C-alpha cells in the first residue's frame, strides 16, 4: 500500500506482535480445558457429522482449520512434540503460549526482542540442567511399579483414568512384551510394533492383551477350519492366483493342439507353489497379495487357513514374532523354485475369533520372540477411538520411561520448582536478561495454575502454597524433600507425588521446555508481516 | 575471454583438467543409439535370446565408442545426450565427454 | 428407487435415483478396527477394470466390481431394486446377454434396463432430441437421438479420440514423453477455426493424422442426413458435445462452422457443449430411473425367466 505498491496487506511493529500473541492464545485457550486429571474432553464436528472426541491436544490442533502462521506454528509444535515424544503435547502448547504472551509483555515494555530471546535462551538451558541435576528419580530404586505410575499419570486426563488400575498392567506389559535388544545390548522397545485393535461392544474392562497378534483379517474361505494348534506359519509377499504372462509375454498359437497345454500352465503353474508350500507342514499362509478361489481351494482341502491381503507391517510383525521369513519369491540361490522348513515360523495357536459380530484372527503363544496386541472394547466407534489415542500416549509414555530411567513428578511440582530457581537465578544475568529469565519463570507457572483452574479450585492459594514449599527446599538445605511437591486436584492440596505415584518421563517435561522455547523464539522474532493477496 | 566458455557438463567419473586437448566435436547419437530401421522389433521365444540381444546392443555402443577413441582424443563434446554407458566407457578411457552442447555450441 | 450404475468406460459410478451424484465411483475412488471391512476392499482395489474402449473384456471381473459395488460400497440388496446399466453405442448382443444373465440371474434384480450413454449424456443435458458426438479415450460415437431414443440405424463409428488424437502431437515415444504431449492434450489445445491463421501467429482432415475415411464433422453431417428430413432440424439444431477428448481441445465453433457449411442454407446449427458436469451420463441414468416410463421400459424378472436373450434383445430381429 502507498509507497510499496506491494499487492498485499501489511502488519508493522506492536500491532503485528499482538496479533501473533492473539493467535497462539487463541490456540492455547482451545486446549487449556483438557490439561490434569479433572480436564475434559472435546467434541469435534467435521461439517459432515464426522464426530470425533478426545483428549489428546495433538489430535484437536490437527483437526482444527487454522489460517493464522502463528497458530500453524504451534499446532506443528503439538504435532513434534507427538511424533518424539507421545506426551506433553498440551502442556508444550500452552507452554509457548504463555512464552509469547509474557515476551511480548516485555516487549511492549520496550525490552528489545533479541534480549528477551536471550533470556529465553538462558533460562531454557539452566531449566534442563536443573532438571537434570535435582528432580529426577531412578526407576531403579523403584522397580516395576514405577512403569505402572507413569502409565497411570499418563493415563489420567483419558477416558481410562480411573480404570488405569488396571490398564496400566496391561500397558506395561505390552512394553515389555515388545521389548527386543540390538547390538550394544541396549534394549529397545519398539511401540507401534504393539497392535492395537477396537471393537465396540463390552465394557473397557474387558479389553484384552494379547500375547502374540491380532489380525484385522479372517480366513478367505469358509470351508477352510478355523482354530489351528500346532501353528506352522508361512509368510508370503506374493499373490496366489492364475499365472497371467508378463508385459513382455505373448502367446501366439499357430497349431491349435498346444492352446490347451499353455492354458492348463496359467493354473497348474500356481498349483505346484503351494503343493510346496504345503508339502513342508504350514498350515497356515498369510499373504499381502490376493489368493483366487481356485487357490483357496487347494488350502481347503489341506485343512490349512489362508489368509489375504494381509497388511506388509502386520505380515513383517507376525513374521518377526513367530520365526517366519517374509517371502517375495519361492526362488533360491540355485535357480530353481522350492520352499524350505526353515522359512516357516511356529505359534501355539491360530484361531479365527469372534468380536461383535466380526471375526478377527489370532495367533497365540508365538515362538522366537514375544508379541502383544490389545483389543479396546467399548460402548461406540468414538470412545473406542478416544482409548486408542489414550493407550497410545501411556504406551510412549511407558517407553520413555524405560529407555531413560530417570522420571520427575507430576502436579506442576517440575514448574513450581522451575519458577524459584530461576525467578531466584535471574538475579546474576545482565539486567534485561534478568527480566526475560524471571518472565520465563512466572510463565512456567501456567501448568499448575491451569491444573487447579480445571479443578475449580483456588488456583491462586494453591500455586502460592506450592511456591512457598518449593522455596522453602530451595532455601533449606534440610527440606529438599520438599521438591516432589505437587498438587493434590482431588482435594485442593499440595502432596508429596513422588510417594503419590505421579511421574513423568524426563524427556516429556525437557522436550516440552526446549520445544516450547524454540517456538516462542521463532514467534517473537516478526516484527513485520506481508500477506500477499492470492495469485489468482 | 581470450579462449571460449560453454556452460555444459562434464561427465561424471571423467577427468576435470586436460592439457595439450585434441577434441572430437559430434552430432551422433551415443543415447541408447537405435538402428533407424523403425519395422525392426525383437521378436523371441526365450528371454536368454532377449538378454543376448540386449548385450549385443550394449556391445554396439561399445563399438561406438572404441571407435570414437580410435580418434586419439581427450574431449569428445556431442550435440546430442550421451547416456550412461558411453559416459561410463568415456570415463574409463580417461576422456572428457561434454554432453548436450547444441547446435550453437557445436557449431 | 432405482440403482443407476454408469459403467461409461469410467469407473462404476453408481449410486440411486434421485442423488444429483453417484455414491460408489469405485475404481479410484475404517482400519484398526475389527472385521473385514478393508481386506475386502483391498482386493478390489487392485483388480483391472474390465472395460477397455468401452467395451468389456473379462466378465468376471466386472461381475465381481458390480457385486463390490453393492454390498460394500452402497450397503444394499439389488434383490428390491430396479437397476439401470450404460452401455457404448453399438455393443455386441453378446455382452448384452451376458449382462441381462448376471443381474437376472446372479443379482435377482427385479428389473433392469440398458440404456446408451450418448442418450444418457443427452437427457443429463435437459434434451431428448439431438445428435450427440461421445469421444473419449478409446473410441468415438456419433450418435442421433430422436424422441429420447438412439436410432440404431444411424450411428456412424469413426475411430479418433483421445489417443489418436496425441498421436500427431507426438509425431511433433517414451511413456512419459508422450505423457508430457498428453499433458498438453489434456491442457489447452484450443481448435482452430482455420489452422491458417492459426499457424501464421506461430480429426477433421484425415490426412493431417494420416487416415482416409472422414473428419468427425463429415461424420455428424451424414448421421443427421440418415435420418428424417424432418427431425433434420433437431439434430442440426441440438448437436450436443461429449467426452474429455472433444473438451480438451473446446472444439465448438469449427465444427459449427463446416457443419453448417455442409448442411442446406436453411437449418440454424447450435451446438450445447459447455456443461462438464464429469457425471453427465450417471444423471442422464438418474432422470431416466426417476421417470415412470422407465417403469414402463422394465425388462422385468418375470420377462428375463420367459424369454432370456430374447427379452434382452427385445425380438424384431
Ligand atoms: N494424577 C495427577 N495428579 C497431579 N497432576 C497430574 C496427574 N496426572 C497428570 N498431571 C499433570 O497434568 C499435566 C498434563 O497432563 P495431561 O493433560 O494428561 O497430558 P498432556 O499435557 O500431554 O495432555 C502433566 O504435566 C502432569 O504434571
Ligand atoms: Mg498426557
Amino acid at each position: 500500500e502507498g509507497p510499496l505498491s506491494v499487492f498485499g496487506d501489511r502488519s508493522t511493529g506492536e500491532t503485528i506482535r499482538s496479533q501473533n500473541v492473539m493467535a497462539a492464545a487463541s490456540i492455547a485457550n482451545i486446549v487449556k480445558s483438557s490439561l490434569g486429571p479433572v480436564g475434559l474432553d472435546k467434541m469435534l464436528v467435521d461439517d459432515i457429522g464426522d464426530v470425533t472426541i478426545t483428549n489428546d491436544g495433538a489430535t484437536i490442533l490437527k483437526l482444527l482449520e487454522v489460517e493464522h502462521p502463528a497458530a500453524k506454528v504451534l499446532c506443528e509444535l503439538a504435532d513434534l512434540q507427538d511424533k518424539e515424544v507421545g506426551d506433553g503435547t498440551t502442556s508444550v502448547v500452552i507452554i509457548a503460549a504463555e512464552l509469547l504472551k509474557n515476551a511480548d509483555e516485555l516487549v511492549k515494555q520496550k525490552i528489545h526482542p533479541t534480549s528477551v530471546i536471550s533470556g529465553y535462551r538462558l533460562a531454557c538451558k539452566e531449566a534442563v540442567r536443573y532438571i537434570n541435576e535435582n528432580l529426577i528419580v531412578n526407576t531403579d530404586e523403584l522397580g516395576r511399579d514405577c512403569l505402572i505410575n507413569a502409565a497411570k499419570t499418563s493415563m489420567s486426563s483419558k477416558i481410562i483414568g480411573i480404570n488405569g488400575d488396571f490398564f496400566a498392567n496391561m500397558v506395561v506389559d505390552a512394553v515389555l512384551a515388545i521389548k527386543y535388544t540390538d547390538i550394544r545390548g541396549q534394549p529397545r522397545y519398539p511401540v507401534n510394533s504393539v497392535n492395537i485393535l477396537k471393537a465396540h461392544g463390552r465394557s473397557q474392562m474387558e479389553s484384552m492383551l494379547i500375547s502374540g497378534y491380532a489380525l484385522n483379517c479372517v480366513v478367505g474361505s469358509q470351508g477352510m477350519p478355523k482354530r489351528i494348534v500346532n501353528a506352522k506359519i508361512a509368510c508370503l509377499d506374493f499373490s496366489l492366483q492364475k499365472t497371467k504372462m508378463k508385459l513382455g509375454v505373448q502367446v501366439v498359437i499357430t497349431d491349435p493342439e498346444k492352446l490347451d497345454q499353455i492354458r492348463q500352465r496359467e493354473s497348474d503353474i500356481t498349483k505346484e507353489r503351494i503343493q510346496k508350500i504345503l508339502a513342508t507342514g504350514a498350515n497356515v499362509i498369510l499373504t499381502t497379495g490376493g489368493i483366487d478361489d481356485m487357490c483357496l481351494k487347494y488350502f481347503v482341502e489341506a485343512g490349512a487357513m489362508a489368509v489375504r491381503r494381509v497388511l506388509k507391517r502386520d505380515l513383517k510383525r507376525i513374521a518377526k514374532a513367530s520365526g517366519a521369513t517374509i517371502l517375495s519369491t519361492l526362488a533360491n540361490l540355485e535357480g530353481e523354485e522350492t520352499f524350505e522348513a526353515a522359512m516357516l515360523g511356529q505359534a501355539e495357536e491360530v484361531v479365527q475369533e469372534r468380536i461383535c459380530d466380526d471375526e478377527l484372527i489370532l495367533i497365540k503363544n508365538t515362538k522366537a520372540r514375544t508379541s502383544a496386541s490389545i483389543i479396546l472394547r467399548g460402548a461406540n466407534d468414538f470412545m473406542c477411538d478416544e482409548m486408542e489415542r489414550s493407550l497410545h500416549d501411556a504406551l510412549c509414555v511407558v517407553k520413555r520411561v524405560l529407555e531413560s530411567k530417570s522420571v520427575v513428578p507430576g502436579g506442576g511440582a517440575v514448574e513450581a520448582a522451575l519458577s524459584i530457581y530461576l525467578e531466584n537465578y535471574a538475579t546474576s544475568m545482565g539486567s534485561r536478561e534478568q527480566l526475560a529469565i524471571a518472565e520465563f519463570a512466572r510463565s512456567l507457572l501456567v501448568i499448575p495454575n491451569t491444573l487447579a483452574v480445571n479443578a475449580a479450585q483456588d488456583s491462586t492459594d494453591l500455586v502460592a502454597k506450592l511456591r512457598a514449599f518449593h522455596n522453602e527446599a530451595q532455601v533449606n538445605p534440610e527440606r529438599k524433600n520438599l521438591k516432589w511437591i505437587g498438587l493434590d486436584l482431588s482435594n485442593g492440596k499440595p502432596r508429596d507425588n513422588k510417594q503419590a505415584g505421579v511421574f513423568e518421563p524426563t524427556i516429556v517435561k525437557v522436550k516440552s521446555l526446549k520445544f516450547a522455547t524454540e517456538a516462542a523464539i521463532t514467534i517473537l522474532r516478526i516484527d513485520d508481516l506481508i500477506k500477499l493477496h492470492p495469485e489468482s | 575471454d581470450e579462449g571460449f566458455l560453454l556452460d555444459k557438463k562434464i561427465g561424471v567419473n571423467q577427468p576435470k583438467r586436460i592439457e595439450n586437448a585434441k577434441i572430437l566435436i559430434a552430432n551422433t547419437g551415443m543415447d541408447t543409439d537405435k538402428i533407424k530401421i523403425f519395422g525392426s522389433r525383437v521378436r523371441v521365444d526365450s528371454t536368454a535370446k532377449v538378454a543376448e540381444i540386449e548385450h549385443a546392443e550394449k556391445e554396439k555402443m561399445k563399438e561406438k565408442v572404441e571407435r570414437i577413441l580410435k580418434h586419439g582424443i581427450n574431449c569428445f563434446i556431442n550435440r546430442q545426450l550421451i547416456y550412461n554407458y558411453p559416459e561410463q566407457l568415456f570415463g574409463a578411457a580417461g576422456v572428457m565427454a561434454i554432453e548436450h552442447a547444441d547446435f550453437a555450441g557445436v557449431e | 428407487a432405482a440403482l443407476v450404475i454408469d459403467n461409461g468406460s469410467g469407473m462404476c459410478k453408481a449410486g440411486f435415483a434421485g442423488d444429483d451424484a453417484p455414491r460408489a465411483v469405485f475404481p479410484s475412488i475404517k482400519d484398526s478396527y475389527v472385521g473385514d471391512e478393508a481386506q475386502s476392499k483391498r482386493g478390489i482395489l487392485t483388480l483391472k477394470y474390465p472395460i477397455e474402449h468401452g467395451i468389456v473384456t473379462n466378465w468376471d471381473d466386472m461381475e465381481k466390481i458390480w457385486h463390490h459395488t453393492f454390498y460394500n460400497e452402497l450397503r444394499v440388496a439389488p434383490e428390491e431394486h430396479p437397476v439401470l446399466l450404460t452401455e457404448a453405442p453399438l455393443n455386441p448382443k453378446a455382452n448384452r446377454e451376458k449382462m441381462t444373465q448376471i443381474m437376472f440371474e446372479t443379482f435377482n434384480t427385479p428389473a433392469m434396463y440398458v440404456a446408451i450413454q450418448a442418450v444418457l449424456s443427452l437427457y443429463a443435458s435437459g434434451r431428448t432430441t439431438g445428435i450427440v458426438m461421445d469421444s473419449g479415450d478409446g473410441v468415438t460415437h456419433t450418435v442421433p437421438i430422436y424422441e429420447g431414443y438412439a436410432l440404431p440405424h444411424a450411428i456412424l463409428r469413426l475411430d479418433l479420440a483421445g489417443r489418436d488424437l496425441t498421436d500427431y502431437l507426438m509425431k511433433i515415444t517414451t511413456t512419459a514423453e508422450r505423457e508430457i504431449v498428453r499433458d498438453i492434450k489434456e491442457k489447452l489445445c484450443y481448435v482452430a477455426l482455420d489452422f491458417e491463421q492459426e499457424m501464421a501467429t506461430a480429426l477433421f482432415q484425415p490426412s493431417f493424422l494420416g487416415m482416409e475415411s472422414c473428419g468427425i464433422h463429415e461424420t455428424t453431417f451424414n448421421s443427421i442426413m440418415k435420418c428424417d428430413v424432418d427431425i433434420r432440424k433437431d439434430l442440426y439444431a441440438n448437436t450436443v458435445l461429449s467426452g474429455g477428448t472433444t473438451m480438451y481441445p473446446g472444439i465448438a465453433d469449427r465444427m459449427q462452422k463446416e457443419i453448417t457449411a455442409l448442411a442446406p442454407s436453411t437449418m440454424k446449427i447450435k451446438i450445447i457443449a459447455p456443461p462438464e458436469r464429469k457425471y453427465s451420463v450417471w444423471i442422464g441414468g438418474s432422470i431416466l430411473a426417476s421417470l415412470s416410463t422407465f417403469q414402463q421400459m422394465w425388462i422385468s424378472k418375470q420377462e428375463y425367466d420367459e424369454s432370456g436373450p430374447s427379452i434382452v434383445h427385445r425380438k424384431c430381429f
